[PDB]
């Protein structure tokens, strides 16, 4: 199911990432406006993955080291003992930094 | 270690978007979309029914849809003329003395020239003196006749998320509208909400499964509405015992006005019946729950709606398109301490300033024959006025009638992209 | 073998979509058809076509109605004219015909004004009313807007294709074994008519008789000719237009007449008509009997738009008498037809709405091509009527819309890493 | 554009460059709706290829074996005498099986890549 | 030797698109999005861009959108159909010096019956045994008081895929190979002030004479001053109004000089004169909430007009309601000298002379 | 948010993501958004028909024909901006697109 296992730990929930990826694209003017928005959101995410070294992968590895300043926990405290909802909150202040670094990490590979 | 990017990550944030409806008449031809829940294990989520954007959106769509209908219908501005009237006083019960009037006037016809004399019946609530009378809402605003072909019967409306969004549902059996919810699931659409319009009492909604639930924002604060969701239902039998006829008047080039015609047989007063014992138990349950916030043997008393306009001080129904205003002071009359039927008289009105607005007025065409309806009371709207606390019927703000069904649902957006440290490098 | 996924696979499904209008570059068709506008033969393709179940026809029908309303929506209303009208007569140099015609009417509108009306525009109760006054309030068409038909090409949106049947003998249903793909249809002129179908396509060969069910005898028969029949129409009465102000920027255009008053009419040749019917009966005989007799007769009855040839030319609305045609029995110089005119028009079956056609200054000279007919032990056939869908079926006849489905799979001798 | 549509699958195996990469070509609300839907269809097909393990390529072979119960036919007909139109009809209600399997296979490949 | 394809290519071309506005005002329902607190202007080093204030679609776009908004408003206001009646009218002797008329008429009420007699005041310019000007020719729509037409500043912003370029050359004359070009996402405030002979508020040149084909034809000269001149405009009448019912909620509202700063006006002219030689609507309108039509007295005495035919159109007359009960000259429009102007495109060409819209074309090829 | 300006070709190679990211960010506005999407997709489809996708810099096996520009590699790549280069080769572009589509 969609968001099934949302409360499961990180790494457990990820066993089925296709479910939340394949279901993003599914007056009456609101239906047209909704179709346009769904497309825009989808493309913004695909462009973002594509501005990084990522393409068709759901688990893309990139050449950016992890900073202890973003989060410093045992690996078992990331991929167990916690779900994605808390993790997203935990590092919400660094997302824009990581994304900028990912973009540059790829520019450095254009050789 | 290294940053790894994950797409399809099951996370979300609170969101405000535009929902569209689906369904299995005003709404039947509106949704135009045909009609599965997923339980979320170990997910706690925070709900707040008083800040729920779907309420504002439902209100917005209802008003807009309501106004989309009616717009393409016959205007009754040609009837804003001086009219003369007498009382009917003919085979009446003596409880209608001056309630029903026989009116006549000079109005327009098919051609721009000539004129016609017509007569019709009116309820006192629609007509005011200026034997010389004016119709209400010829003063300000303008009257538009509803098209007889359009039904206003509420049907269930299912609100569905747009792609990229999801609706979370709170299943806790005693959920009081705010705070964390333990049993949470994801749905694509709501359960189907009937857009029933009423005041004071909530009709044809969902019932509590275990016990009466009292929901309000900061209940300690007086001058706030309290929404009471009942366990079990109270059946109400309403009738308008007048066999009516209609007169079709051509007022222009295929423009028709439907006037109230005469009455076949005796003229009788409209009323609603509630079982007395059922009402007695219903209130005992409500009082016991009120005691949780207003405890230490506070005497709890109920009293009538007092002052204000007709829309707020009386109960309001829409049965077959007829509009009833009923006196509920016979229900809210009790004092509770720690130690066969009721008849509520009703009045009928045809010119309606619906949704607490002043720039519009709808004329409700008359209904032929004798109309009756049976409704379920599924809840109450109470307002609170130091001991001997007093509660009165509250209402008039239509958003409160939707919170009573939408409190279990929240809209979130899906943001399926994020990062975490892993053991891989390229 | 392994599953292999293919993209760009040349397959399709029947589909219904929104088509767009295109043309070859103050005309209403042109105003709302602003896209300027090859053919691919499909070798070894058999395709099922059904022109009695064709959403291109229904979509065109809707587009025509919608455009018409958009055009009239902003034009001046004639509400001010629904007053008791006072009418007498015209005796001013009218020939023997048209005696019950052209009544001279005055209005109390204040100002006193007058105009001329056709008899078919008014009813009694010297006390007259306009037709479509009690119901269906009348809107005047804008004099600056032309409704003259232009060729219209219907074009598929990306992802769609239009298939067409090249089989010269196709009767409207069943498989076609000579199929090609196009982006756009040929241009179709949105000509409005009844009984006789004007300015359409001709059959490549002979005469083609088409119907949904030929032995039903409660369906229209569409007849397509391989040669045209010329019709010469005229309204030779040198009319004048009278401009009447009805409000602050609102004008009514009244009929204001020069020279003799003559009956409007249409001519066809005797030989052309006779030969044309001859070919039609030869083909009817392939479906109706053998050693039999085919007779033609005029309409059995109906409203004006059914019993006459509804015809529009110069912007005028004519209702021509075709009983001078279709009057013969078939076994093993010129023809002149009188015409009537109306100014208050109820388009199609829209009884609840009406339009006023402004008068045309001067005279009308018009030449049209008959490209087809609508018809409805010996048998007798009569001209029939319709709701216009049947006229459009004759040009959208060859086309079908299909959706392209580029993805699919097949087993192959291939496995990736 | 659909040239050789009636030709066999084999003959058409090399014609996939056509009927492809051309879907974005150049009241009135109905046309706006048509344009949006054309985009939606384009993206739907590209996402589907993208979620599966191969995209970009016109021809993608994968690691999902062909199951004979989906056709009960072999190469004595397939890619020889059959056309794509007939083929599409012959396996027309097995499509959802194939698609589910293609997604499952790539999801396993993604896990293998994460662990490697 | 080989072909290389690039995507985020720093290339643009002249283009025409629709720009959007960003910030109970009439523009409140248009400029629905605020601008950024940080314009993020980017200097473009080492570039030359051909700018042309003439034949500039931004000017044309501003014009058509303002007309549209103007017409979107008014549309829902009361239509003054029943004012086209014979008006009886007399003079004013009440403390009047060297006008206004005292008039009356038979008017409708909220009901179709019981017609009423109404007394009201009118300015001479609006009255033609009297009728109101153009009442029998064009419909008159009142400008209902619920909407303000105050010319708040507005900013035009590019849609995605487009950018706005700006000319920073202080001596730019409206056309040519401007340098020191910068890129912005939104324009400056370009306040939509409507006038004729003189251009009010907007911005200063910090004098530049700009025109198309100067000295050769009958074209307007747009003069942008380095210094502003303050003009003190008033309407010392203390007018009151009468609200009456025309129909059922249809309310009708029934019922001057400028001091040019002394000396500084002559200094301003002093700056313009002898600059022209380097190359070589009879009144000044306004809107104070009222339309003044002032005389050029001592410039090279105002009169209020209530029924307004604006944007040089005939069929859309507006009725300005009466109002119960300080501008800068930043430029002039001249003709060969006498005041010119009257064309709103020139009024709005000013302040946009420095902007250009270009399309970004993120795709290109080069050898490797 | 383009600052490459008059910088020569090859100097902007590190700003390619600056321009790319700026592309995705009453009825007239709905139409404008749809058109912006279509423009984006046309460029992506075009890169996709050519032998690459998801790249800022793409180089497929199509040789350069000097007839298109009579300059050597130092003469073309350096001492020039992208605006100047685009003007010099405003023609001979559709031919490249064809060759790139073929490979
Ligand atoms: C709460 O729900 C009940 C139904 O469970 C509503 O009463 C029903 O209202 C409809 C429409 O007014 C009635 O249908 C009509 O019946 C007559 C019978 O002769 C028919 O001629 C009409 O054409 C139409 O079909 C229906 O009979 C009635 N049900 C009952 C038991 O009387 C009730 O109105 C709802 N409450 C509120 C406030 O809406
Ligand atoms: C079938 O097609 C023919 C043309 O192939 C149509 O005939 C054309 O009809 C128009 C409108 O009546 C004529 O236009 C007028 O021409 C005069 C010329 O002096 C001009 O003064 C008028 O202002 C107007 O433009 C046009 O000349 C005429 N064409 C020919 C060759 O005579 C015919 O109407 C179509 N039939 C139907 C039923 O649509
Ligand atoms: C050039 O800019 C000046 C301001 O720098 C404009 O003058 C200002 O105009 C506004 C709008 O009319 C005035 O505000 C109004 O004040 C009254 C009370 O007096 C209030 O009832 C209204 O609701 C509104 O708030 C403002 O006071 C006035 N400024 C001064 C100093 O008086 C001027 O109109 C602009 N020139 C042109 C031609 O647009
Ligand atoms: C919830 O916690 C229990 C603890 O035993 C665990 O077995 C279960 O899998 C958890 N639910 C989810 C969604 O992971
Ligand atoms: C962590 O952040 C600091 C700045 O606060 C920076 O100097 C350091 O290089 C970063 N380390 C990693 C792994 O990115
Ligand atoms: C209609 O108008 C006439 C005018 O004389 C008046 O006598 C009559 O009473 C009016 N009738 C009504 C019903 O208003
Ligand atoms: C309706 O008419 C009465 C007549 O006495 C008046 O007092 C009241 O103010 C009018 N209603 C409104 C909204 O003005
Ligand atoms: C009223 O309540 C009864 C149960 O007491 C239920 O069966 C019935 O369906 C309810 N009616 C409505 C309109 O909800
Ligand atoms: C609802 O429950 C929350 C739980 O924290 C409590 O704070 C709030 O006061 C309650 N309100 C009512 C009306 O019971
Ligand atoms: C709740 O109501 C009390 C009434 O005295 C008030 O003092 C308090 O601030 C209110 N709290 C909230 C959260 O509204
Ligand atoms: C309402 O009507 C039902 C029959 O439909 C009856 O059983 C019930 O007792 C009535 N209720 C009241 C309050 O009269
Ligand atoms: C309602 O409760 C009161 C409590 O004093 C009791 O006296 C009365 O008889 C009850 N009525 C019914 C209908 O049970
Ligand atoms: C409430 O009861 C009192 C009793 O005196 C009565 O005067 C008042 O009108 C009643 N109000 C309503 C709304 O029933
Ligand atoms: C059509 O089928 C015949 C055999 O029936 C074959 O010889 C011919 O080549 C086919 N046409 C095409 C274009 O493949
Ligand atoms: C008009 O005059 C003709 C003779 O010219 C006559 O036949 C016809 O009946 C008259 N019309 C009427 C309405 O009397
Ligand atoms: C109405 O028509 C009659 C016809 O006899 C005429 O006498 C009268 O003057 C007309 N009235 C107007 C307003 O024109
Ligand atoms: C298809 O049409 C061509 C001419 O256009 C003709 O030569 C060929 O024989 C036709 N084929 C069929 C199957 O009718
Ligand atoms: C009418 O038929 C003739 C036959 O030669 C043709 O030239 C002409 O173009 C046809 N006209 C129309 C309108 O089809
Ligand atoms: C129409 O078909 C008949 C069949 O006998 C033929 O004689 C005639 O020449 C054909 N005419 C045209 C124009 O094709
Ligand atoms: C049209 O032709 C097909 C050929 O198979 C035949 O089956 C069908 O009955 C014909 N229909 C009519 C109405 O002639
Ligand atoms: C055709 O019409 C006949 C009339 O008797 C009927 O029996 C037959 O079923 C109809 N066939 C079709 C396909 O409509
Ligand atoms: C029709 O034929 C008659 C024969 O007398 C002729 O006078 C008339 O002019 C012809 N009409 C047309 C439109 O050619
Ligand atoms: C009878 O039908 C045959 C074809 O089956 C045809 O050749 C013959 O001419 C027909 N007979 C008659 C009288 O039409
Ligand atoms: C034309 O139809 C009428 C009946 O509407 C009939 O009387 C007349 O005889 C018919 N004419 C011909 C030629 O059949
Ligand atoms: C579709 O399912 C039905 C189920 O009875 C089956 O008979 C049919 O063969 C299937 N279609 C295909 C292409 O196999
Ligand atoms: C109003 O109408 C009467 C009708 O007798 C007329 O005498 C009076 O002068 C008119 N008043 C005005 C102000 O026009
Ligand atoms: C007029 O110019 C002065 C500077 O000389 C400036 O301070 C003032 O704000 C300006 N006034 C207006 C209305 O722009
Ligand atoms: C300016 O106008 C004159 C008028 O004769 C014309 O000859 C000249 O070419 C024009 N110059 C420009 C730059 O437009
Ligand atoms: C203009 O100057 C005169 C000088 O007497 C003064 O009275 C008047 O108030 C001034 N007007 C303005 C708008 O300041
Ligand atoms: C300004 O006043 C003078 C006074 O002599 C007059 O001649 C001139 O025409 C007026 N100007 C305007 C534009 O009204």
């Amino acid at each position: 199911g969609f968001l099934g296992a949302a409360g499961s730990t990180m790494g457990a929930a990820s066993m089925t990432l296709t479910v939340q990826a394949r279901n993003l694209l599914s007056w009456g003017i609101k239906q047209l406006q909704a179709r346009v928005l769904a497309v825009e959101r989808y493309l913004r995410d695909q462009q973002l993955l594509g501005i990084w070294g990522c393409s068709g992968k759901l688990i893309c590895c990139t050449n950016v080291p992890w900073n202890s300043t973003w989060s410093n926990r045992n690996l078992s405290e990331i991929w167990d003992n916690m779900t994605w909802l808390q993790w997203d909150k935990e590092i919400s202040n660094y997302t824009q930094i990581i994304y900028g670094l990912l973009e540059e990490s790829q520019n450095q590979q254009e050789k | 270690l290294w940053v790894t990017v994950y797409y399809g990550v099951p996370v979300w944030k609170d969101a405000e978007t535009t929902l569209f409806c689906a369904s299995d008449n005003v709404w039947a031809t509106h949704c135009c979309v045909p009609t599965q829940e997923i339980h979320l294990e170990n997910v706690t989520e925070e709900f707040n029914m008083w800040k729920n954007n779907m309420v504002e959106q439902m209100h917005t769509d209802i008003i807009s849809l309501w106004d989309q209908s009616l717009k393409p219908c016959v205007k009754l501005t040609p009837l804003c003329v001086t009219l003369q009237c007498t009382n009917v006083t003919n085979n009446i019960t003596d409880d209608m003395r001056g309630e029903l009037k026989n009116c006549s006037f000079n109005m327009t016809t098919e051609l721009r020239d000539k004129k016609q004399k017509v007569y019709s019946l009116f309820y006192r609530l629609d007509v005011v003196q200026i034997k010389e009378y004016r119709l209400i809402n010829c003063n300000t605003s303008a009257i538009t006749q509803a098209c007889p072909k359009v039904s206003f019967e509420p049907i269930p409306i299912h609100y569905c998320a747009p792609a990229g969004f999801a609706i979370l549902k709170c299943k806790d059996k005693k959920f009081n509208g705010t705070g964390p919810c333990t049993n949470v699931s994801t749905v694509q659409c709501t359960h189907g909400i009937k857009p029933v319009v009423s005041t004071q009492l909530l009709l044809n909604g969902s019932l509590a499964e275990e016990e009466v639930i009292i929901r309000s924002e900061n209940i300690t604060n007086n001058a706030k509405n309290i929404l009471v969701q009942l366990n079990e239902s109270v059946q109400i039998n309403c009738t308008r015992p007048n066999n009516n006829t209609r007169k079709s008047i051509r007022i222009g080039p295929g423009q028709w006005f439907y006037a109230t015609g005469d009455i076949i047989g005796d003229i009788r007063q409209a009323h609603c019946n509630v079982s007395k014992a059922t009402w007695n138990e219903t209130l005992g349950k409500v009082v016991k729950q009120l005691r949780k916030h207003f405890g230490n043997n506070t005497i709890i008393r109920f009293a009538n709606s007092s002052g204000g306009d007709l829309e707020v001080t009386t109960h309001s129904f829409n049965c077959g398109g007829e509009f009833f205003y009923c006196n509920t002071s016979g229900l809210f009359n009790s004092t509770w301490i720690s130690n066969d039927s009721i008849t509520l008289p009703c009045r009928i009105k045809q010119i309606i300033n619906m949704w607490q607005r002043i720039g519009q007025a709808m004329y409700a065409p008359p209904i032929q024959g004798v109309i009756r309806c049976v409704s379920n009371i599924t809840g109450l709207i109470l307002t609170r006025d130091s001991t001997t606390e007093t509660f009165r019927p509250g209402g008039g703000d239509m958003r409160d009638n939707w919170r009573s069904e939408l409190y279990k649902y929240k809209v979130v957006k899906i943001e399926p992209l994020g990062v975490a440290p892993t053991r891989c490098k390229r």
